[PDB]
């Protein structure tokens, strides 16, 4: 019974844009959530359709390990039914998600002095994204009736926006790395138990 | 914070490596990328790297660029005499809504060593003073790399109306020149007891003094 | 290949109006912006605009706003760069250059990869006028420094000699200065031995052609 190789995925030495956030499928394996929900480490620990404490006592069919960074204040937008830059143009759970939001304060790696610019989000959007759904693009948002024709101007804005992440900020706006898992039980053996 | 600043000057001998950095803001480097452009004397400026480290065709792989965060860097090895130019940083910049260009830095392929400048600074002749005018003469010359500032004192005071300074100029043994000119009215040079020209060459300075006797 | 080609030099007054143009070759006109840039003498690259030709879109530096206009004709292939009313401050090379506009790995991109040749406009309301030449007294404190101050005159240039080109060894004619007043001025020194000052006669003669002016004034030690 081989662990669940959680470490590649929490322990990642580097995180994905929230935009661009990277998903990892979880199966074979049979870890515990007990420690991870009994760690003094994650601020943020909430599950959807199933108990954290009870997480050792259920088998999934598979795991999805979406993970990226965003600001503190945002971390409330990784949930069912929450709407926001995040929610709306970046990352958006389904109503009926069944997992778990698990996040913690990054200020150690992820900010620099004169600020850390490498964590994007996208700020514009035609519409709203589906559950799941990844835009990478970076056409200019043509907000108003004037085209734009690959350059900012008259309501016309680059989507993407630099957090520029600095360690004076306060912690609603410092960076938190989430971890998001999805426990889907569709009809195969369920491989993953706690 | 809508400026990139480069350093006005670099040198270095043939084969020797210089790097140019430019400074920017969460306004423009911080969500854009940087460009450099060269520009050798008397001739348009050039694409030399553009997105932070690419090279147009025609640029050798001695010119590499980097960039992180604010700051960006351009990096020359192998110098070459050709490489003798002015380059110039540049980036969008969101503040402004458009692309701005680093102050410049002016690279110089030392081909002799350096040189001090010459300084001799003349009072107003007689004769310009009694036609009720006066200018003192700074007349900058035998400097290399071709780069220099002017400062001008009345006492010990600094003064900056009435000052027209040239640009240097390359002279016959490919030193350089300069001359500055300060206008005063023959009132103004009588009531000091002296006024400087101070000429200062990568870190030294020489300051000549002339009083009206 | 990918060309831009400006036209020619131009020499205005101020309250002049004036129209330079940029006619681009080898590529989809329609398809990328055109800019243009200031460089005053000496001195660095300044932004002014863009226009897109293929719907006549136009940004413009805050700096440049209202005081320029830039248009196209695609038609022609052709941009330009419109003053209605020059300055003398308006003095300075002018560049055109295509636009290259993107992204990398979420960044902007915006580039200028290919270049005119430049334009030089020179603004001035100067008249001709000869210079002023006062002599350069060598100072009392081996060897010394004595001149010819060359003041006021326009337009360029002026000759120097020394002694009816009989000395030359020593003689160093500075480059002028181009005052804001519009004129002229510039010094020519010669380095003698100190111990020559008072057995050798020194002369510089000042040429003026556009004045049709010439000076000979002589230097001597202060009294
Ligand atoms: C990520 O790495 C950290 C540190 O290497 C692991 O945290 C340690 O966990 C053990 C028990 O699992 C504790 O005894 C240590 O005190 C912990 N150290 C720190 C610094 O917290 C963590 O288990 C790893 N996580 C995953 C999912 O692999
Ligand atoms: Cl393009």
């Amino acid at each position: 019974t081989n662990l669940c190789p959680f470490g590649e995925v929490f322990n990642a030495t580097r995180f994905a844009s929230v935009y661009a956030w990277n998903r990892k499928r979880i199966s074979n394996c049979v870890a515990d959530y007990s420690v991870l929900y009994n760690s003094a480490s994650f601020s943020t620990f909430k599950c959807y359709g199933v108990s954290p404490t009870k997480l050792n006592d259920l088998c999934f069919t598979n795991v999805y390990a979406d993970s990226f960074v965003i600001r503190g204040d945002e971390v409330r937008q990784i949930a069912p039914g929450q709407t926001g830059n995040i929610a709306d143009y970046n990352y958006k759970l389904p109503d009926d998600f069944t997992g778990c939001v698990i996040a913690w304060n990054s200020n150690n790696l992820d900010s620099k002095v004169g600020g850390n610019y490498n964590y994007l989000y996208r700020l514009f959007r035609k519409s709203n994204l589906k559950p799941f759904e990844r835009d990478i693009s970076t056409e200019i948002y043509q907000a108003g009736s004037t085209p734009c024709n690959g350059v900012k101007g008259f309501n016309c804005y680059f989507p993407l926006q630099s957090y520029g992440f600095q360690p004076t900020y306060g912690v609603g706006y410092q960076p938190y790395r989430v971890v998001v898992l999805s426990f889907e039980l569709l009809h195969a053996p369920a491989t993953v138990c706690g | 914070q809508s400026v990139l600043t480069q350093p006005p000057s670099a040198s270095g001998t043939p084969g020797q490596r210089v790097t140019i950095s430019c400074s920017g803001s969460s306004s423009n480097l911080g969500g854009n990328t940087v460009n450099w452009y060269q520009q050798l004397p008397g001739t348009a400026p050039k694409l030399l790297i553009y997105s932070n480290n690419q090279r147009p065709s025609g640029v050798p792989d001695r010119f590499s660029g980097s960039k992180s965060g604010t700051s960006a860097s351009l990096a020359i090895s192998g110098l070459q005499s050709e490489d003798e130019a002015d380059y110039y940083c540049a980036a969008w910049d969101d503040s402004l809504n458009g692309p701005v260009f680093g102050t410049g830095t002016k690279v110089t392929v030392l081909g002799q060593p350096k040189a001090n400048p010459t300084v001799t600074l003349f009072p107003p002749s007689s004769e310009e003073l009694q036609a009720n005018k006066a200018t003192l003469v700074c007349l900058i010359s035998d400097f290399y790399p071709g780069a220099v500032t002017v400062a001008w004192k009345a006492d010990s005071s600094p003064v900056k109306a009435g000052v027209e300074t040239t640009t240097p100029s390359k002279q016959s043994n490919n030193k350089y020149a300069a001359s500055s000119y300060l206008s005063l009215t023959p009132e103004q040079w009588k009531s000091h007891r002296s006024y400087s020209c101070q000429v200062t060459h990568e870190g030294s300075t020489v300051e000549k003094t002339v009083a009206p006797t | 290949e990918v060309q831009l080609v400006q036209s020619g030099a131009e020499v205005k007054k101020p309250g002049e109006s004036l129209k330079i143009s940029c006619k681009g070759s080898g590529y989809s006109f329609t398809n990328y912006w055109i800019g243009w840039v200031r460089q005053m003498p000496g001195k660095g690259l300044e932004w002014m605009g863009i226009i897109y030709p293929g719907d006549s879109g136009t940004r413009y530096s805050p700096s440049f706003q209202g005081q320029v206009t830039i248009s196209a004709d695609k038609s022609i292939r052709t941009a330009y760069l419109q003053w209605s009313s020059l300055k003398a401050s308006d003095s300075a090379m002018y560049y055109c250059a295509r636009s290259r506009v993107g992204a990398t790995g979420g960044y902007y991109d915006y580039y200028m990869d290919v270049w005119g040749q430049g334009t030089t406009v020179t603004v001035s309301s100067a008249s001709t006028k000869g210079p002023s030449v006062f002599p350069l007294a060598p100072s009392s404190k081996g060897t010394a420094a004595l001149g010819c101050l060359v003041k006021d005159y326009f337009p360029e240039p002026v000759t120097v000699s020394w002694n009816s080109g009989a000395l030359t060894s020593g003689v160093h004619t500075f480059p002028a200065v181009l005052q804001s007043s519009g004129l002229y001025s510039l010094s020519s020194v010669v380095t003698v031995p100190s111990s020559s000052l008072g057995t050798q006669t020194y002369i510089c003669n000042v040429n003026h052609k556009p004045s049709n002016t010439k000076v000979d004034k002589k230097v001597e030690p202060k009294s």
